[PDB]
Formats: C-alpha cells, structure tokens, sequence
C-alpha cells in the first residue's frame, strides 16, 4: 500500500 | 537478502482463535510502523487485510487483529470462521524504498465437519450433439474434505477410457467441487444403455447414471 | 476494493519479450499512480518488483520494466527466462484502508504448442429439474497454459451469483481441464431468454450460450  | 520469519501452519479450532507472528529484524518490523498482513485464499489473489500494524481495510473482519512487540508483529484471527483458512503473509518497509516480505503461514481451522459431495451427472449437450460430439460431465461439488474417486461405467463394467478427473478445488463455502468428463461418439453414447459416474467420498460411494432417454 | 483486470495466462518461448497488463477502472489504475508489481513464484511468497509505476526495488534486475497509460499499467519482461515464470499481481494504494490488488497472471516459459480451450457448456437436465434444482457447467478442458478466466452472463447481464470455477488441473495429456458451475432456482432457469459461458484465454475469449426449453 505503498506506505512508503 | 533474507526475509520475515513465519510459521508454517497455525490452526485454531473452529470458533477460537489462531495468532500468527511474523519476526524480522531491527531495521524493518522492528524499526518502522508499517507492518502488513495479508491472506491470500488458494489460487486467489493476495488481499490486505491488515496496514500499519493494526489497521484494517474498511470492510476487513472486525476481529483481525494487529500487533507489534518488537522484531515481533502478530495477527490474530478471533472467531475462526471456516472461510478463514488461506496463507497469510507479513511485510516490513525496510529503509530507502523496499518491502520485505515473511515466509508465509498455512492456517487451518481445525474441526470442519466432513460432507459427502452432490453428484450431477449431464448427458450430451444437445448442441454439441449437432457438432458431432458427445461430452459427459460428472459435477463433484460441495463435499469436505477435499478427497475422491470417480470411476465411471457402461452397462456396468468400468471405462478406463477417455475419462479425465480434475483435482479438488476449494468452492467460496471452502467445501470443494470437482468434475470428471468422458468424451464418446454419438455411436457410443446411443449405443450404450446407460452410463454412470461413481463417486466414493469417506467410505460412502454414491452412484449416478443417464441414459440417452431424452427427447429429441 | 475491486480487483484491476490482469490477463488469465500470459506465456512466451524461453527468449522473447512480454507484455502483462492490469486495466483499471479510474478509481484505482485510472490516473493515480501507486501501481506495483509483486512476483510470486510457485509456493513462495510475493516479491515487490516495481514500485511506482516504473521504479525497481534493489535488487531486481533491469529487463523488469513497468509502464502506466491511463487506465492501464504493464509490466514487461525483455529476455524471458526459465526463472521467469511465476505469477504477477499488480496493485493500486488508493488513499485509505483499502489498497486494491489486481487479478493474477500466469507467465509460461512455453513448453508444448499453445491450446485455446474447447469449452463445452451444459444444461440443467430434466432429472434434475424433477428434484426441483437447477446446475448449469461449463467445462473448459484441452488448454495450455493452464489459467484462463471464466465469466457468466444472465440474458446478457454479467453474472456474479451461483457461481463457482475449480483450478486447472493439467490431463493426462498435459492439456488442462477446469469447470465452473451456475446453481439456481427452476424458475430462475425460466427467468431468461439464455446464460452465457464466457472464458478468456490468452488471445481468444469463447463465449457459449443456453437456453431454457420444456422437455418433459
């Protein structure tokens, strides 16, 4: 989710 | 490089409840709050059902649950519903721009009850039949746990021939279905009585026929 | 949520260049960038392989190369190897929970001639209308590589209901055979003019259509  | 660090298998009983860890190192579980959990069904697509340690996608089972120790995060699946069982996996930011990801959990849920299969069995498509075809299906659905035996027959002596069986596969009531097929010759198929599938699922064997009585 | 359309298979000989799409539907691939490519080899667990649209993480190698126009991002693999094979998943971080994963696509390194399959579909038999039940079955069998995707249609309406599609389970003759299954009510059987079987594999979707009589 990215997340990132 | 290396990975995170799961468990293969972690089955609860039906109804409890089943924690799966995932243990990794100081730069990643243990150096950030990104931590995410996955399932993952047999032969679906990966799903997240879990973001930023202990948070979940809206509409995720209000009883997943999130947790970081140390190098140490855990899922907790309360309430083990049969749909549960999959492969749940971790992951960790892991410095500039990557993502590890753990080994992977098989989690079962231990004390599904057993389910003899509904067997239909269908004849030649009428349509196939113009094209010249004949194509029995034996449907094996809905039976728990995912083991069977197909033998089929003509006039009650077995046919080796031209049947094929596909292995079980789960069905979204995580029972299974199954099928097996003979292709035969309008010639075979008008010219024997009737045909039969002959499932045998946990000692049961049950037993379908079709004939070529019908209309047309 | 959602899945983002990938293909079913997506195969080449040992050498060539592919090419794997995940279409999207605005929302999530569709003008938003967070598209990424996981590598999931037979068993293991998913690799990230291009984050950001085009970016690789360390340590994946420079014939990975990802791409995003509009409403579709692409993966391509220039110099395909036997390590190669595994299956893709592309994915889209909206901006929430609720993070959504593509469909899956089976890359083949080619190992016989290409099979589109001969899908066969079947009526709810008489019999089995006279115990008041009603199970369509589209038998999809003679296919290589193994993964095509099923899809159903009511009237002409998709059909997202009774339905249930096994795995490919390889033949004796290394070809695959798969099923699917529509259960309903009679009445639902005579609620339409007709039911379609529609499966796409690799380069040609197949489409068979039933319809409701009145034999007996």
């Amino acid at each position: 989710q990215x997340x990132x | 490089p290396s990975a995170l660090t799961q468990p293969p298998s972690a089955s609860g009983s039906l109804g409890q409840s089943v924690t799966i860890s995932c243990t990794g190192t100081s730069s990643d579980v243990g150096g950030y709050n990104y931590v995410s959990w996955y399932q993952q069904h047999a032969g679906k697509a990966p799903k997240v059902i879990i973001y930023e340690v202990n948070k979940r996608p809206s509409g995720v089972p209000d009883r997943f649950s999130g947790s970081k120790s140390g190098n140490t995060a855990s899922l907790t699946v309360s309430g083990l519903q049969a749909e549960d069982e999959a492969d749940y996996y971790c992951s960790s930011y892991e410095g500039s721009d990557n993502f590890v990801f753990g080994t992977g959990t098989k989690v079962t849920v231990l004390g599904q009850p057993k389910a003899n299969p509904t067997v239909t069995l269908f004849p030649p498509s009428s349509e196939e039949l113009q094209a010249n075809k004949a194509t029995l299906v034996c449907l094996i659905s809905d039976f728990y746990p995912g083991a069977v035996t197909v033998a089929w027959k003509a006039d009650g002596s077995p046919v080796k021939a031209g049947v094929e069986t596909t292995k079980p596969s789960k069905q979204s009531n995580n029972k299974y279905a199954a099928s097996s097929y003979l292709s035969l010759t309008p010639e075979q198929w008008k010219s024997h009585r009737s045909y039969s599938c002959q499932v045998t699922h946990e000692g049961s064997t049950v037993e379908k026929t079709v004939a070529p009585t019908e209309c047309s």
